């Protein structure tokens, strides 16, 4: 009758399809959370060998049909985007929203019945967040950045050497800290350039007080380190002139010939001149240097490197005080370079790291930039070690910029579990289930931390949801609200005071996105799959 | 893993371990559960299943259509095993266990998943059905009058609670009090086989009628059958397993002559040899012949000319049900046809039933069979008619064997499901949580009730729920009136070892299914 | 999908059409008037009613943002070397002439840009060009060096919403080019929107043109499509109210009350 | 035997599912068999789905060569990695010809196939190259040969460098 | 999606009708914008009593 070149499914098939994918995609990364969690290995189809934690990660690497599935891997995307940490908590939680509420459905109580309860439990969870579960960082100093860094860093590669990486991490983005106008600290990751290499042991990782680059000198006559550098930031390549396209060289008298040729590569010699009378002794530049550009580099006892990168380029001229010339063209019409256009640095060296060399330009002056140089067994590793200090880096970032952290370990989910139990008795008469399947979604995260330390779950979250009942009902034993849970002990802990923190906004966003992704998923009731 | 060039195994052996294939059992028992979820409740749906030759099924009874499925999933096929068992040892609530036991697993899988060992969870079941059954042995509503007129009652609210959920539930009175009347003038064993079910097409089910005694179809009469008269107001019936025709004495014999005289003389002996039988038949003073073996042309014409009726080839089963509804014996030889191995009936009639020629025994005074000739526009029609009324009968048996009553309509498993939360709010806490779970999957067949007839789910279960917290045992669904009443006193009656059973073997099941952990599943041999 | 939304996205609505049309003497809403524009992150509670414009174009002047007291410019000419229509060669046979050509070329492209300088101009759109290159390294240099926000890859379609909008006349020769020309407007940033890409936003202009701009935000696409989708669907009710201003009740009243 | 304006009418708009399945199915064999005829008598006479989508995919701006072989073929896949391990812009790669089910007289007398492909189009389609390469000649040689025909396209680091769009900003 | 419009359009009918409520969900939408679906159930509804 409907006469559609397609598949069709409706009522309780499409939506258990839709649950049914969810939860596989939660499955499939259920088992690295929490420090207790483990790495998974990711093999391409050619051989290629990935080791990661990450949630997103593991998401974007895998190959995803069906269109539910999607949405939840896009999450994850979206949710690493925007905070840079509990990409595996948002699934989860988003995966687990989905199957209580399908079940609430399949119990014939209506999806917008669900769907107002749920909007209403995401609002009072973020409120009741925001009003008791937050800790502010003002009055715990340093020791807060490190704890913080350091519970990022737990289930990753780096996690035992917590104390070093931790340390390592606040520095350098203490380091690149700036201000901007109306007086707001901002911290501008990405700024740190994080270099890999093979070699000795993880401990030996070495945090520059300056910048690094993967590139080396052009060529090997010029000099390998340089005291007081002058480094000259340059946007155009330095090679024989040619003219454009609109231009053309007729020769009708031949004897003007050989000073044509003259004249062009004598261009770019005078060019190279006017840059070196102004005392530059490291020159940068995004395009290539040609064989006899060197040598008057080499010549002048200065250093060249050629294909730097422009965002590498751009920090350095940020960091030395430098600025990027793509052209030696004044407001007179004439070339020129002052030596205003020269940034300073402290020192700049070619440092050999495991049978290779790369740049480090050390101390730069009127900017502090930093850079971390990691050092691993083999390739998968140093990837792992960057993917982990990336997210450690992002957290610190986050507890910068917002200054409310939130303990960890589950407190956060037990506290709220409890409040939104006793307040979907307060509002509605059908929204009350779907409050109370929130909290009992919002339950999941401990006891996948409990099954991945291999521990009583049941009990211990017990145990966790009676200190918080006690903690909200008895108003002079505030002091629970922070008991999470002790994985390598398998029992509740004062987390706060154990130093187990994570941004606010961390949990925020996941509860929010994990709230409009099972909103979005759970309006649908009938699939169209027309063939290719 | 490494290929490893010897193997343990035979190859291509697969191997399913840990909480992820219970988890996957567990789903297959829904899915399973559901595919007979609907046929649950007056307000349930048959289902249709076509096999591969092309004949259609079509049945409203939860172990047909189990047993119409094929299923393969080792998990799967103990709800299907279960409700076989139901239908052996009960007949009825077939679509009831799978419910149940489906129930209590997706009760108890949020648990699995979260790592907790499965021999709690088994302990919990067993002392869960321990306590749900001695509830309801101890609450089932029995009378000590054994008084004739309430017993025969009760027996027919029986029928008719065990009959409205089928095509035939708009004549559910009708078909109860037949299903009652047969089943009281079975003698001391109550057997099937002693209750006949012959199927004609054609007619409603109102024409369908029961028979004091015993009816079957014509079997190939001879030729001269047509002359023999066809209605007899006292005869005497001859119950032979004989076979009346010409033939060789025996398999082996050979005959030796060598004179004509003595051709003459073998030719006359083995027609005399006939015309003695016959005459020993004639002369035992019966008018109507039956008989397991076939009956001759020629011993058709000799009956036709005593005006008697004879049928030959008649099935075993019908010639037992006419010996023990008029009363006779079978014989094997036809020398002594003496007056107590003769049958006897008030009336015997040959009439047309819709196409077909039936034979007639009626005016039994002592009979302890039965014959139910039902009416219907299609086979299946029939089909479903036989498989409903078997299931009436099975519920009248075991009344008849214990009359211990319960109110259905899911009135008793609100009682237990508040029995069972009342007693898990006093223990420990572990244990409390899966009796709870237990408890709540009680409530299955109520929401699966309201489900089917249209209703709102959560407000019926809100309502018995409190209704039978603060009192009140036999509130349950009601079905026409949109909302819920007494069940009790609405005459929906069950037998408690219904119930029983069902919740016996359930928890069977579950625990069952929850203590695997590990499916091997070697590689097929001999595909063909 | 957005009836959780609702009590934010009905009244943006309305003020989106009452913002774009006359409340007296007006018989149709021009809908394509209302721009809608779709960005990944965020939730749909993120839906803004920008008044002026958002360009998803990123500024070319990298290392200045946020100019305030703007006076933008458009302009439809490029800023490159010489180039006729007729096809043109430069023939050079003599190396004071190999010099003086890009010595002329480098005061050319000087000139165009003092004469862009000279209105006051501080923004600057650039319309898109195929034939030859709009914005040379060169000009972007000098157009730097004068502290001008550049703009390019302007699409052609756009030009008459970015006029409407702003109330810059477009200039398609550096000799019309005049500070009567320019659009002043409050205030040009560029705003990133929590590392899920970067907008341009044109908030508070003089004399403000008769069109806005509706963002729209969402954890996923779908989300998002259906949220313009909605949107859509209520500025054509409100469209609706505005030509044959009559009201009925909902409801399925009028299906019943027309059976009957 | 009449009726020959037959008009189906109705049946064709009442049973175009199957039609358009068996349209679609079709057309999957058309393009398999237009990628196979390239091959076959345009250059003998003088999964598959893999092989399909991966050729219909990538940019037209690289040149990608395909091998199509049965189990000298070591030597020349020894060198085919060779001139891997040099160009790390070209995506070398290999296939059965059972795989892709072409003629009998492909598999039986032109076994080394050096199938290459630009844009969609056969740029060369060098087939049964023993007679005029060799059977032992090393990867310069074919390295050598193949860009004599102006075919194949023209530092190191430590192990990689590569990992919001605020790069650095120093501004009060 | 949940526009009527948008969700007949986006599926292939391939039946003349079916294309004809698919224009006049489409016309709706040109002219009112929003009962995309109520004109094509209007329409369906109106054919059933046809038939009868
Ligand atoms: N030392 C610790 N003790 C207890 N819980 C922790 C500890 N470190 C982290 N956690 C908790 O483990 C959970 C899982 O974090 P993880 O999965 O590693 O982050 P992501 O979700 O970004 O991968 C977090 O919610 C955090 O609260
Ligand atoms: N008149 C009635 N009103 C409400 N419920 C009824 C009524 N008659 C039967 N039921 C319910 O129907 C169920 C039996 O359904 P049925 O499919 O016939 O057999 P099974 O027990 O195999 O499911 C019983 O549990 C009983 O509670
Ligand atoms: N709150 C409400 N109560 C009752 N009916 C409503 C309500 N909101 C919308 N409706 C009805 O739902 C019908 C469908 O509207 P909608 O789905 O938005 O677009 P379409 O008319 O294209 O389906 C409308 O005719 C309207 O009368
Ligand atoms: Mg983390
Ligand atoms: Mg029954
Ligand atoms: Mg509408």
């Amino acid at each position: 009758p409907l006469s559609v070149f397609g598949d069709r499914s409706t009522g309780e098939t499409i939506r258990s399809q839709n649950v049914m994918a969810a939860a596989s995609i939660a499955n499939i990364v259920k088992s690295s959370l929490g420090p207790v969690g483990l790495d998974k290995m990711l093999v391409d189809d050619i051989g290629d060998v990935t080791i990661t934690n990450d949630g997103a990660t593991i998401l974007k690497l895998l190959e995803v049909e069906h269109p539910a599935a999607k949405v939840l891997c896009e999450l994850a995307d979206l949710q690493d985007k925007e905070v840079g940490d509990g990409t595996t908590s948002v699934v989860i939680i988003a995966a687990e929203l989905l199957k209580n509420a399908d079940e609430l459905v399949k119990q014939k109580i209506h999806p917008t019945s669900v769907i107002s309860g749920y909007r209403l439990a995401c609002k009072e969870a973020v409120r009741y967040i925001n009003e008791n579960l937050i800790v502010n960082t003002d009055e715990l100093g340093r020791d807060c950045l490190i704890n913080a860094a350091k519970t990022s860093m737990s289930s990753k590669i780096i996690g035992i050497n917590g104390d070093f990486f931790a340390n390592m991490v606040v520095d350098a983005v203490l380091a690149i800290k700036y201000t901007d106008i109306r007086g707001q600290p901002r911290y501008p990751v990405n700024s740190v350039n994080i270099l890999k290499a093979h070699g000795r042991s993880q401990m030996e990782s070495m945090l520059i007080s300056g910048y690094a680059l993967n590139c080396v000198v052009g060529s090997q006559g010029m000099p390998k380190r340089i005291v007081n550098a002058k480094i000259a930031c340059l946007d155009f390549s330095l090679q024989k002139t040619k003219m454009k396209l609109g231009v053309q060289v007729v020769i009708t008298d031949p004897e003007k010939l050989d000073q044509i040729r003259q004249r062009e590569s004598d261009i770019t010699k005078e060019r190279i001149q006017k840059i070196l009378a102004t005392g530059a002794n490291v020159i940068l530049t995004t395009g290539g240097i040609d064989d006899m550009c060197l040598k008057y580099f080499v010549e002048a006892g200065a250093m060249a490197v050629r294909r730097v990168l422009k965002r590498d380029l751009k920090r350095i001229a940020k960091a030395s005080g430098a600025t990027i010339l793509s052209t030696l063209a004044n407001l007179e019409g004439e070339e020129t370079f002052e030596a205003a256009m020269l940034g300073q640095a402290e020192e700049v060296v070619q440092e050999r790291i495991c049978d290779d060399e790369l740049i480090l330009i050390k101390n730069t002056k009127a900017r502090t930039s930093a850079s971390i140089i990691l050092r691993g067994a083999n390739d998968f590793m140093c990837d792992e070690m960057e993917r982990s200090l990336h997210d450690a880096l992002c957290v610190v970032k986050r507890v910068l910029e917002s200054k409310s952290v939130v303990p960890g370990g589950g407190a956060v989910e037990a506290a709220l579990s409890i409040y939104l139990e006793n307040y979907a008795t307060s509002m509605g008469s059908r929204e009350q289930l779907a409050i109370a399947e929130f909290a009992r979604s919002l339950l999941v995260i401990p006891n996948t931390l409990a099954v991945n330390a291999a521990q009583d779950s049941t009990d211990l979250v017990a145990k966790l949801r009676a200190f918080h009942n006690e903690a909200q009902v008895n108003p002079e034993r505030k002091n629970l609200k922070w008991i999470g849970l002790d994985l390598s002990n398998g029992k509740p802990r004062d987390n706060k005071q154990a130093g187990v923190f994570e941004p606010t906004i961390v949990k925020v966003k996941s509860l929010k996105f994990a709230t409009e992704a099972a909103i979005t998923i759970l309006r649908i009731d009938d699939l169209i799959k027309l063939h290719p | 893993m490494m290929p490893t060039p010897v193997i343990l195994l035979k190859e291509g052996t697969d191997s399913s371990q840990g909480i992820p294939q219970l988890v996957s059992n567990i789903s297959a028992c829904q899915v399973i559960a559901e595919a007979v979820r609907t046929t649950l409740g007056p307000r349930g749906m048959d289902k249709l299943i076509v096999d591969g030759r092309g004949k259609a099924t079509i049945s409203n009874d939860g172990a047909t259509i189990l047993k119409l499925l094929d299923v393969v999933h080792p998990a799967a096929k103990t709800l299907v095993d279960i409700a076989k068992s139901q239908d052996a040892e009960v007949g009825d609530g077939t679509t009831s266990v799978t419910l149940l036991a489906a129930e209590f697993l997706k009760q108890v899988k949020p648990y699995v998943e979260e790592g907790l060992h499965p021999q709690i969870i088994i302990r919990a079941f067993r002392t869960a059905t321990q306590l749900a059954v001695n509830k309801i042995k101890e609450i089932a509503v029995t009378v000590k009058k054994a008084d004739k007129v309430e017993q025969r009652k009760l027996l027919e609210k029986c029928a008719m609670t065990a009959l409205s959920s089928k095509l035939i539930s708009q004549q559910k009175a009708f078909f109860a009090k037949m299903v009652v009347d047969a089943v009281m003038m079975l003698d001391d064993l109550l057997q099937l086989k002693m209750i006949g079910i012959k199927k004609v097409q054609g007619g409603a089910l109102e024409d369908s009628q029961l028979v004091a005694g015993v009816a079957f179809k014509k079997t190939f009469s001879y030729a001269g059958f047509e002359m023999q008269p066809k209605k007899y107001h006292n005869p005497k019936i001859a119950l032979l397993n004989v076979e009346l025709e010409l033939k060789a004495e025996k398999d082996n014999a050979e005959i030796r002559v060598h004179t004509v005289e003595d051709y003459q003389a073998i030719v006359d002996a083995e027609w005399n040899i006939l015309y003695d039988k016959l005459e020993k038949i004639h002369h035992s003073g019966a008018k109507v012949v039956l008989s397991k073996l076939p009956i001759g042309d020629v011993a058709t014409q000799y009956f036709a000319d005593r005006d008697m009726f004879c049928a030959g080839r008649v099935p075993e089963e019908d010639l037992k049900r006419t010996m023990m509804a008029c009363g006779g014996s079978i014989q094997t030889s036809v020398n002594a046809l003496s007056a107590d191995v003769l049958g006897r009936c008030q009336v015997f009639e040959e009439t047309q039933i819709g196409g077909e020629r039936y034979n007639f025994f009626t005016g039994c005074p002592k009979a302890k069979t039965c014959t139910f000739i039902l009416r219907g526009g299609a086979e299946q029609f029939m089909e479903e008619t036989e498989r409903s009324l078997h299931d009436a009968i099975m519920i009248v048996r075991r009344a008849i064997k214990n009359d211990s009553v319960v109110a259905g309509g899911g009135a008793i498993e609100m009682e237990l499901s508040k029995y069972l939360r009342d007693y898990s709010r006093t223990i420990p806490g572990k244990q409390q949580l899966l009796i709870g779970a237990y408890a709540k999957a009680l409530e299955i067949i109520p929401r699966q009730l309201c489900d089917n007839a249209g209703f709102d789910a959560t407000n019926i279960l809100n309502k018995l729920r409190a209704r039978h917290a603060q009192g009140g045992t036999w509130y349950g669904v009601d079905i026409n009136n949109e909302d819920i009443a007494d069940n009790f006193e609405a005459f929906v009656w069950e037998p408690a070892m219904v119930r029983i059973n069902a919740l016996t073997a359930a928890s069977e099941a579950a625990c069952l299914i929850v203590s695997v952990d590990e499916t091997i599943k070697n590689p097929r041999s001999t595909v063909d | 999908v957005v009836s959780q939304y609702s009590s934010l996205l009905s009244p943006m609505s309305v003020n989106a059409v009452m913002k774009v049309i006359d409340p007296a003497t007006a018989t149709s809403v021009d809908l394509r008037d209302i721009k809608i524009v779709k960005k990944l992150g965020g939730t749909i509670d993120d839906c803004e009613l920008v008044e002026g414009l958002v360009l998803t174009q990123k500024v070319s002047n990298s290392g200045i943002t946020r100019v305030e007291k703007a006076k933008i410019g458009l302009i439809q000419f490029c800023l490159s070397a010489p180039k006729t229509d007729m096809d043109n060669q430069i023939v050079v046979s003599d190396y004071a002439q190999m010099d003086r050509v890009l010595r002329e070329e480098r005061a050319y492209i000087l000139n165009l840009v003092k004469q862009i300088k000279k209105t006051g101009c501080n923004v600057l759109l650039i319309q898109k060009s195929i034939l030859r290159d709009a914005l040379s390294d060169l000009a972007l240099h000098f157009l730097n060096k004068m502290k001008i926000m550049v703009i390019k890859d302007i699409e052609r379609e756009d030009i008459e919403f970015i006029c409407k909008t702003i109330g810059t006349k477009p200039v398609a020769h550096i000799d019309q080019f005049t500070a009567d020309m320019l659009g002043s407007a409050e205030l040009a940033e560029e705003v990133n929107l929590n590392g899920s890409g970067k907008l341009l936003k044109i908030t508070g202009c003089a004399s403000p043109g008769k069109t806005v701009t509706i963002v729209v935000r969402g954890s996923n696409k779908l989300v998002i499509e259906e949220a313009e989708r909605s949107i859509h669907d209520a500025l054509c009710v409100i469209r609706c109210l505005v030509k044959k201003r009559a009201l009925i009740a909902g409801g399925g009243a009028p299906e019943i009350e027309l059976a009957l | 035997l009449a009726g020959e304006g037959i008009s189906v009418n109705t049946g064709p708009k009442g049973v175009i599912n199957d039609w358009r399945r068996f349209k679609q199915l079709e057309t999957e064999q058309r393009e398999e068999q237009c990628r196979e005829m390239e091959r076959l008598i345009k250059k003998l006479s003088m999964s598959g789905e893999g092989f399909l989508d991966m050729i219909d995919k990538e940019q037209k701006s690289i040149v990608i060569m395909v091998h199509i072989y049965e189990d000298g073929t070591e030597a020349m896949n020894g060198c085919m990695i060779c001139l891997a391990a040099e160009y790390p812009a070209v995506k070398f790669c290999k296939v059965k010809s059972s795989v892709i089910g072409a003629s009998s007289q492909f598999t039986r007398n032109a076994l080394p196939a050096l199938l290459i492909y630009k844009g969609g189009e056969l740029i060369g389609n060098f087939v049964r190259v023993t007679d005029q390469l060799g059977d032992d000649f090393f990867a310069v040689d074919l390295e050598a040969f193949l860009q004599e025909f102006g075919l194949l396209p023209e530092v190191l680091t430590s192990v990689r460098n590569s990992a919001s769009e605020d790069s650095d900003l120093e501004i009060d | 999606t949940n526009d009527g419009a948008t969700i007949l359009k986006q599926m292939q009918v391939l039946h003349p009708a079916a294309r004809m409520l698919v224009e006049l969900s489409k016309a709706q939408d040109i002219e009112a914008g929003d009962g995309t679906t109520s004109v094509v159930i209007i329409a369906g509804s109106l054919l059933d009593s046809c038939t009868k």
